């Protein structure tokens, strides 16, 4: 801020304080010093003023507020570019933006340094053991659970069983690799599914027959009684278009994220005849946020250990 | 002490005194904010919100999400850990009007950009309880149906440019096409994804 | 010769009508916060759209109409002159009703400026200024055509309110239009935040404290029939209050991106401003010296006294929350809303109730309200319903602040946000119940006013005005 | 009627008359304007060999 | 821009 | 005038309305042909109706308005209270409840004219069609002598009588009933046998029958603007009965009812 | 059941595309004879030379009406019904009706021209936009599921949840230049141009009416003051 504007703020603020002080001191000048019963000579629609002195405690309160003001905006950033004289940080250069005074950022940096000193050893300890070892430490797994609840319960479910479209991290089925390293990589770099849309490729009829084949032959559920499908044609289309990603038995390929197509519990987008048709016709292309940047590798390692503990 | 009676007997003098007294405070806290660099210099790397981002912000305004959500992360360790890097004055230099908010009925949205997938914002902005059973967020299953017509996109970009936002004719011309056939939910989600993207 | 009581009685009737609607809508949004299914998935009745309508109707339609009624009534009686012009006096009523109708028709449609208490958009904020300049003309011309030598303190408060809530209105609505009811503010970011809250802290303090402080200064000594406690205290209170309410604005942006010098100035100025507000409260309360026993007989005086008590409570709470250490705990929590409704239900609503229960049986010619027992019942319902609201929101906001700020010894956050929401849900239900109590009190007053308005013969209304 | 405020009556009569005259001119604008050459008249002509 | 927008639908291929 | 645009609605409404003159038992067809000036609605009918509409009827209307205002000024205006203000006069001969038309009612009518112009210009510049009622959509298609609109309806302000004509199964009886629906208003002054003028002081029967007549007129107009329907036809017949009963029963229910005493001075 | 179309008369590009579509695919049979090329160019922002070169195919002058060589009697003989003048068709039928009609043509061998229309059953108009839309038939396709207005979209992808219905307008794949969205935009631009042609004074009407209403409010204030005063 420019020197002119710093002087502007300082002059106007001090003028306002001086004006208030002068007002309170002049208005009390000549006060009778005793609650009287002699009203002001004038009456406004029967209303009358007692003409009483300012309450002593009230006047002292006003003066004390004035003094506290002056003291604070002398001790703290105010009156323009006048960094406050707070002994805690009106010295040293441990802060980022080379300033000697209070600010939200300055006290935040102090707090972050203190919290680092307090907590960093814990994360470093639990960020150095193998995920399997961390998964069997109540403190570590409960840290991971609180991180899971505060960071991603809104999108994986409060109890680690996601809603429609978000995987269940408690069940034994894993879309991607279920190993600790694969779990950590999933939580770090995020994941993109890229399930193609076959509505315009194999047509409506083909989507129908496939969906039926997956629902009965693979999933095991029965068609919605009163449905038309060509199960053999569905199998034939599956063996050519779908077999590449999902195994010959439709059991998935963790390298691509293709799920186990033989279990309705793993399906995060549904297992009904209509939901399967929707997924196959318009594609799904699920998205997993990359949690590296958001909260760091220590916290991601703790979360990986926590999910490992839930699942296995 | 009796000189005050002068203002009592004259309406004009009392009016002038009141005007000056009310003006002193306002002229010391708003005027200096202009011509002050920290409140006017954008953070390096930001760009004006795209036409679709602008329309999504407009929808965010229309649905009155300011009353529940805030876009200003205070410099507290709990705050910053929950939400991310604290907001700064440079992040809001092209925000007419500012949407910092003063109430948190829900989590702060200052850093939701990239935090969650588009497929979450959808299915959370269509039925918030579908993904968060305890959510008190209202359902918005109409942003999916109604689609942006791009009527005021060009005029909106032009007016924003008149207010200092650095838009360019290539953006004004392309605003209409950028929102030709995209639903209101698409814009409301794209604007959300762009929040707090400048600082990580 | 008489007083232009037509405009005052129209304003009083519309004040009751608008208060009922605004408080019912507030109860509706509170229920929505308790049960989301109360939105019914309709665009125009969602919480985000209706909440601005609540906060702009209670402040401008209920409080605004109340202040118009008690200014067009107090100014004439204390000046012993008819209003400046009946033309503009009636225009300031019909245009204010038009402004309220614009709020009803527009905010649900989503035409809002996002500015907490400047939500009315272009071509709606231009009419509110056209009808406010006319109000200022009507009031200050009446003060100009006086038949008495001085000007009363309440008149000073009303005039300061009128001028300040024209400067603020023109400054905060300085925008560019994209269409009718679609606008973009000319300020950006920290500047826009500072202007918005320098306007919003004066939408209270001046629209809700100064103008209502004048209502108090008239109706407290009048209702109690005793002289004001101190003339010098009134002078100091008025001057310091109007010179510090503008300064104390930056306390709404205490730890935001706003420059820290502004935040420190705002906090210090609010701490200073504590004193004049308590001076006004002291004047109001001690005006009752020697007349406290009347609180057992006259529920209206109970209304006024409890309004003053809640005013003191709110003006003590507010400066405390202006402290950045305290403000850190409670800036986005329900404690802010608890303070708002302590200063609104406890202070603004109660002073309004007491003032109208006194004014209405003076502009209609009827000597008394239809049922004083209904007045006592309304007082009890409002008190039990403002206390419930205050306590529930205090507990809720403290809980959310602690939970958001709560951190485990490991440094991880102890609670998620959904946990805070579920912990707040009991506070939401209790707030709903308190709001229902206050709305029932409002309904009782509406019934009392309807039964008092009827049975008031043509002449009874006419003789009451006869100037004196 | 008690003490009619002249000047105010004169001012209001004059202002209403002036505004009404402006409105009369505006309402005349369509009728006078329709008499200028229309699109039929403005067909013009090409050179003749 | 307008010229491209207004191009006639029928395209005729001409000798030379 | 509605024939002048020569749209589909223009042509076919003129066709039906002039075919009504073919319902007269004997001279009906010859009279209809003579009115048309042709064996069908054509440009001859168009030019003839244009001449009548542009000069003859405007002159007749101006003369009739002159006579109307002259008669009124001869007998003086009624008022909402039905009070004969001329009975009570001051020392100057001016009625106590009377004020000079100029300037008081001239300025009042100026205000009314401004309000009417606001509505009128709003319609002109924003909703000139008025949902197809002020400018009917099918009338924007050129008249086609060989294709008639799926549903042909009159302009709204003729719809009530149309409904009456449509409510009568017989053609000649329908035409006669439509004509009488307008002719009965002529004898209205002799149908009303009330001792009081204003509805404010007439008995409950008169108020009820005025409400019934207004509702029946509105319903007849509303159902004459649409294609025939079962509920529409039933309500149109009921409202025709009520419309004619408002007049036919007036000489009776104006006597049976008990009327309030008319005040000596106008209220307000 | 008509389909709603949001028509922007301030969109010069859309109106220009609609005018091009009308001049090429429509003026073969339909006239716009109540509308001049000069006014169309002026209102659409088309330069007069560009209008002459690109939209006037009949050898008419810029100030001439949009007449065509096909006489109404000849066309009535040929098609069984005269192709009406389309200058005011937007006012006669409305923009929603036109939008639904131009997208509702489906193959119908029982009909003289092999097509029928959902909006205009047994219409005498041939499907002249078939090259653009492609072959449209009354077949079986995926339609969004609706139960008493309970319309299901996909919460995640935001796309509709669909079930097969066997009485729907389906475009045979790879049969037209434009896909469903592109043909939708083409028909929207054409209907926008037709809406402009029916009411070319709409925008000027709104502007003039706004000014007139402002003046009338001013005059009402003055007249009301002159009335309430002078009535004391
Ligand atoms: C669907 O469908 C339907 C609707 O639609 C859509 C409908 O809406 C309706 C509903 C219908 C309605 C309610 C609408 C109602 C509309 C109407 C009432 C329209 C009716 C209008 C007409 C059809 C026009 C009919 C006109 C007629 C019959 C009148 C004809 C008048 C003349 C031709 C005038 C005759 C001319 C004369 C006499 C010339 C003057 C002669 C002279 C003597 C001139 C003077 C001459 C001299 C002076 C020279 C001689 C000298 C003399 C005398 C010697 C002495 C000299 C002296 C001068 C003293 C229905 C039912 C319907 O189902
Ligand atoms: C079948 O359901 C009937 C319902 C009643 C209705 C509409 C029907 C046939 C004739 C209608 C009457 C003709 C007379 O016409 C009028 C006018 C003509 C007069 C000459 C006679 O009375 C009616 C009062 C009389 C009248 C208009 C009243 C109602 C009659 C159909
Ligand atoms: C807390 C930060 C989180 C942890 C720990 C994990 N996630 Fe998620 N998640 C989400 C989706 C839509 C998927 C599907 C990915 C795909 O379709 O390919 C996933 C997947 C995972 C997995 C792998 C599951 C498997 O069976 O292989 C793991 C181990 C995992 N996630 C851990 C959704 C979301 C999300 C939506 C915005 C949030 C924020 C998170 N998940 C957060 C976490
Ligand atoms: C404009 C219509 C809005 C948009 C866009 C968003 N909100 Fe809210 N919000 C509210 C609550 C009680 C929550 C709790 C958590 C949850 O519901 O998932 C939320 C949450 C969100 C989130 C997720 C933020 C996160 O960190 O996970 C987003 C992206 C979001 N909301 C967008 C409350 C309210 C509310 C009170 C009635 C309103 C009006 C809005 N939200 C409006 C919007
Ligand atoms: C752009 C490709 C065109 C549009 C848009 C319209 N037409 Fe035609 N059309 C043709 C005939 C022989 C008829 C009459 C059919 C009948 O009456 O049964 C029509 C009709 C229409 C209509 C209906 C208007 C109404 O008021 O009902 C509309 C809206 C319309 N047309 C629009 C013939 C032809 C034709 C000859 C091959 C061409 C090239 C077009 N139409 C082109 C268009
Ligand atoms: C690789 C290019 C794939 C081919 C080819 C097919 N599938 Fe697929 N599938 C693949 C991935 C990477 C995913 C994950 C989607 C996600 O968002 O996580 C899927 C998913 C499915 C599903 C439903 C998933 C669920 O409910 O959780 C189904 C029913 C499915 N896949 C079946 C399927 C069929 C029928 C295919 C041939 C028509 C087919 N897949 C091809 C990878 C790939
Ligand atoms: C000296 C007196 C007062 C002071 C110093 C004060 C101070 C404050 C503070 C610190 C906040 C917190 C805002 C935030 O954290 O975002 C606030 C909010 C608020 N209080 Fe007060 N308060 C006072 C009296 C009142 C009164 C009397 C009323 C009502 C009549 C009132 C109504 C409000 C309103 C409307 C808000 C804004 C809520 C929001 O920010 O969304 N206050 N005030
Ligand atoms: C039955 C009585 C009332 C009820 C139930 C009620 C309810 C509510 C609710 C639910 C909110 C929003 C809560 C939130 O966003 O967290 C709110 C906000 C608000 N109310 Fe009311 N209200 C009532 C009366 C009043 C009155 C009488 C006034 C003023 C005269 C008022 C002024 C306000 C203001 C200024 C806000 C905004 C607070 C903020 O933004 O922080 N309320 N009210
Ligand atoms: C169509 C053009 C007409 C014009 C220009 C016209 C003009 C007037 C005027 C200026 C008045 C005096 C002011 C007033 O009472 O409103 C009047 C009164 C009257 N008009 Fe009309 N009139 C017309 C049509 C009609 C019609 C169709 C009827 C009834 C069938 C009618 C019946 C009356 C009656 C009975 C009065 C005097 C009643 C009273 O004093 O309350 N007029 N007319
Ligand atoms: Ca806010
Ligand atoms: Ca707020
Ligand atoms: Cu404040």
């Amino acid at each position: 801020m420019t020197t002119f504007w710093s002087l502007y703020i300082t002059a106007l603020t001090l003028g306002t304080l001086l004006a208030l002080t002068w007002l309170i001191f002049a208005t009390r000048k000549g006060q009778r010093s005793s609650t009287t019963d002699e009203t002001v000579g004038h009456s406004y629609d029967g209303i009358e003023e007692y003409d009483n002195p300012l309450p002593k405690w009230w006047f002292m309160l006003f003066v004390g507020t004035l003094v506290f003001a002056v003291g604070y905006l002398a001790l703290y950033p105010g009156l323009g570019t006048w960094k406050g004289l707070m002994p805690g940080y009106q010295s040293a250069d441990e802060f980022a933006d080379k300033e000697k005074g209070w600010t939200g950022v300055h006290q935040w940096e102090k707090e972050m340094a203190k919290a680092d000193e307090k907590y960093g050893p814990i994360f470093a300890k639990f960020a150095a053991m193998p995920i399997e070892e961390v998964a069997k430490d109540p403190q570590a797994v409960k840290m991971g659970g609180r991180l899971f609840a505060s960071n991603c319960s809104i999108c994986h479910g409060s109890d680690a069983k996601g809603a429609y479209g978000f995987p269940n991290l408690t069940d034994a089925d894993w879309r991607w690799g279920g190993e600790p390293e694969t779990i950590k990589t999933t939580i770090m770099a995020g994941r993109h599914a890229a399930m193609p849309a076959w509505g315009e490729v194999i047509g409506e009829e083909g989507v129908k027959n496939v969906a039926a084949f997956v629902l009965t032959q693979m999933d095991g559920r029965k068609l919605p009684e009163g449905a038309k499908a060509d199960i053999e044609a569905g199998k034939q289309v599956f063996a050519t278009t779908c077999v590449a990603c999902h195994g010959p038995e439709g059991k998935g390929t963790p390298a691509m994220g293709a799920p186990d197509l033989t279990h309705p519990g793993a399906f995060i987008y549904g297992s009904s005849f209509a939901q399967l048709q929707q997924t196959i016709r318009y594609g799904r292309q699920g998205v997993m946020p990359a949690q590296q940047e958001h909260l760091g590798n220590d916290k991601v390692h703790l979360l990986a250990a926590y999910v490992y503990s839930l699942s296995h | 002490m009796k000189n005050h009676e002068i203002l009592e007997k004259n309406v004009g003098l009392l009016a002038i005194f009141m005007v000056i007294a009310v003006s002193i405070g306002g002229l010391t806290q708003i005027v200096p904010l202009f011509f002050q660099d920290v409140t006017n210099t954008p953070v390096e790397g930001m760009k004006p919100r795209t036409a679709l981002e602008l329309e999504g912000r407009d929808i965010y305004i229309r649905e009155g999400c300011v009353g529940c959500h805030s876009q200003m992360v205070r410099p507290f360790r709990a705050e910053t850990e929950r939400y991310g890097h604290y907001s700064v004055a440079g992040e809001s230099v092209w925000d007419h009007p500012f949407l910092w908010g003063s109430k948190r009925t829900g989590p702060d949205l200052a850093r939701v950009g990239g935090r969650y997938s588009d497929d979450w914002h959808r299915a959370h902005l269509y039925n918030p309880r579908n993904v968060v059973p305890e959510s008190k967020m209202p359902a918005y299953p109409w942003l999916v149906e109604n689609k942006l017509d791009g009527k005021d996109t060009a005029t909106k970009m032009e007016v924003l440019r008149k207010l200092g936002v650095p838009y360019t004719d290539e953006d004004i011309a392309g605003a209409r096409e950028a929102v030709k056939g995209k639903t209101e939910m698409d814009a409301l989600v794209a604007f959300l994804q762009g929040l707090g993207t400048s600082i990580k | 010769p008489a007083y232009n009581y037509k405009v005052v009685r129209q304003f009083a009737i519309m004040t009751v009508v608008w208060g009922v609607i605004g408080m019912g809508l507030g109860v509706l949004i509170a229920s929505q916060l308790v049960w989301p299914q109360m939105n019914f998935d309709l665009p125009w009745t969602s919480f985000g759209r209706l909440r601005p309508l609540h906060t702009n109707l209670v402040i401008f339609a209920f409080g605004g109409c109340a202040l118009f009624a008690t200014s067009y009534y107090t100014v004439q009686r204390t000046c012993q002159v008819r209003l400046f012009s009946d033309t503009l006096a009636a225009f300031t009523f019909w245009g204010w009703q038009a402004v309220a109708v614009i709020l009803l028709v527009s905010l649900p449609l989503g035409n809002t400026t996002t500015k907490e208490y400047a939500e009315i958009e272009f071509t709606g904020a231009i009419w509110l200024a056209i009808v406010w300049v006319a109000y200022a003309v009507v009031f200050f011309g009446t003060l100009i055509k006086r038949k008495v030598k001085h000007i009363y303190v309440g008149n000073w408060f009303f005039g300061s309110f009128i001028l300040t809530t024209a400067m603020l209105h023109i400054v905060n609505h300085m925008s560019l239009p994209v269409s009718w009811f679609k606008s973009y503010s000319m300020y950006s970011g920290a500047t826009d935040a500072m202007v918005q809250w320098w306007y919003g802290h004066n939408a209270v303090g001046f629209f809700l404290t100064t103008g209502f402080l004048g209502m108090m200064y008239y109706f407290v000594p009048k209702q109690a029939g005793r002289p004001v406690y101190s003339y010098r205290l009134s002078i100091v209170h008025f001057w310091a209050l109007i010179t510090l309410y503008i300064w104390a604005g930056p306390h709404h942006l205490h730890y935001t991106a706003l420059p820290d010098w502004a935040q420190s100035l705002g906090m210090v100025m609010s701490l200073i401003l504590l004193a004049p507000s308590w001076g006004g409260m002291i004047n109001g309360m001690m005006t009752l010296s020697g007349a406290w026993h009347k609180l057992r007989d006259d529920p209206i005086l109970r209304f006024l006294v409890v309004s003053l008590a809640f005013y003191g409570m709110s003006t003590f709470e507010g400066p405390m929350m202006a402290i950045k250490t305290v403000n850190a705990l409670s800036h986005y929590t329900d404690w802010t809303i608890g303070h708002v409704h302590a200063g609104a239900l406890g202070w603004v609503a109660m002073i309004t109730i007491g003032s109208l229960y006194h004014l209405i049986p003076k502009v209609y010619g009827v000597e008394k309200m239809h049922s004083v027992g209904l007045i006592n019942a309304h007082f009890w319902l409002a008190t039990i319903g403002t206390v419930l609201y205050i306590a529930s929101l205090w507990v809720n906001g403290i809980t959310q602040g602690l939970m958001w700020r709560a951190v485990n010894e490991d440094g991880t956050l102890t609670y998620s946000f959904v946990e805070s929401l579920v912990a707040s849900h009991p506070g939401f239900i209790v707030r709903l119940v308190g709001g229902g109590f206050f709305l029932t009190g409002m309904l009782l007053m509406s019934y009392n006013t309807w039964r008092t308005v009827r049975q008031a013969r043509p002449e009874g209304i006419l003789a009451a005005a006869r100037m004196a | 009627n008690d003490g009619v405020n002249a000047g105010r009556r004169r001012f209001l009569v004059a202002a209403t008359s002036v505004v009404g005259a402006a409105g009369a001119v505006g309402a005349a604008v369509p009728f006078v304007g329709s008499w200028f050459p229309s699109a039929k008249a403005k067909a013009a002509g090409a050179p003749v060999q | 821009a307008i010229a491209k927008r207004l191009e006639p639908v029928g395209k005729v291929c001409v000798q030379g | 005038g509605y024939l002048l645009p020569w749209g589909q609605m223009s042509y076919w409404g003129a066709q039906v309305i002039i075919s009504l003159f073919g319902a007269i038992p004997v001279v009906g067809e010859d009279l209809a042909q003579w009115i048309r000036g042709d064996f069908l609605i054509s440009g001859i009918t168009l030019n003839r109706f244009f001449a009548l509409h542009v000069i003859a009827l405007p002159i007749v209307l101006l003369g009739l308005v002159v006579l109307h205002i002259l008669a009124l000024h001869e007998v003086g205006s009624n008022n909402p209270d039905g009070v004969d203000i001329k009975k009570k006069k001051d020392e100057n001969g001016v009625p106590l409840d009377g004020i000079a038309f100029h300037p008081y009612y001239t300025v009042k009518d100026i205000v009314g004219v401004v309000v009417f112009l606001f509505i009128f210009c709003t319609v002109i510049f924003f909703f000139p069609e008025m949902g197809g009622y002020f400018l009917e959509k099918p009338n924007f298609e050129m008249a086609n002598q060989f294709k008639t609109p799926e549903h042909i309806a009159p302009v709204w302000y003729f719809t009530p009588f149309y409904a009456i004509l449509r409510a009568v199964p017989d053609k000649l009886m329908g035409v006669v009933a439509m004509g009488a629906a307008i002719a009965v208003l002529f004898v209205l002054p002799w149908l009303d046998r009330s001792p009081v003028r204003s509805i404010r002081y007439k008995g409950w029967l008169s108020k009820l029958w005025l409400v019934i007549f207004a509702v029946s007129f509105v319903i007849l107009g509303y159902y004459g603007a649409q294609a025939p329907s079962p509920l529409g036809t039933t309500l149109s017949r009921v409202c025709t009965v009520l419309y004619f009963a408002f007049f036919i029963l007036m000489p009776f229910y104006t006597r049976m009812e008990k009327t309030k005493p008319v005040p000596e001075r106008v209220t307000g | 059941q008509l389909d709603h179309v949001d028509i922007d008369l301030t969109d010069k590009a859309a109106m220009q595309d609609g005018a091009r579509t009308f001049a090429n695919y429509c003026m073969g049979c339909h006239s716009a004879k109540f509308q001049r090329y000069e006014r169309v160019a002026t209102d659409l922002g088309i330069p007069a030379d560009l209008m002459m070169e690109k939209l006037v195919f009949t050898g008419a002058k810029i100030g001439d009406h949009m007449d065509i060589g096909m006489k109404p009697a000849d066309a009535k003989t040929w098609f069984g019904a005269a192709p009406p003048d389309l200058t005011l068709v937007a006012r006669v039928r409305g923009t929603d009706w036109l939008y639904s009609y131009l997208r509702s043509f489906y193959e119908d061998p029982k009909r003289p021209w092999g097509v029928n229309n959902v909006i205009f059953p047994n219409v005498g108009m041939p499907n002249v936009l078939a090259p653009l839309q492609g072959r449209q038939v009354i077949g079986c396709k995926q339609v969004q599921v609706v139960e008493d207005g309970k319309k299901q979209f996909d919460p995640l992808t935001g796309t509709p949840l669909t079930h097969e219905a066997c009485d729907q307008l389906t475009v045979v794949p790879k049969t037209g230049e434009l896909n469903e969205a592109q043909f939708d935009e083409k028909v929207k631009n054409l209907v926008t141009f037709l809406a402009y042609s029916a009411n070319p004074n709409k925008l000027a009407s709104e502007r003039i009416g706004t000014y007139v209403l402002l003046y009338l409010a001013f005059f009402f204030v003055f007249a009301y003051l002159l009335k309430r005063e002078y009535w004391k």
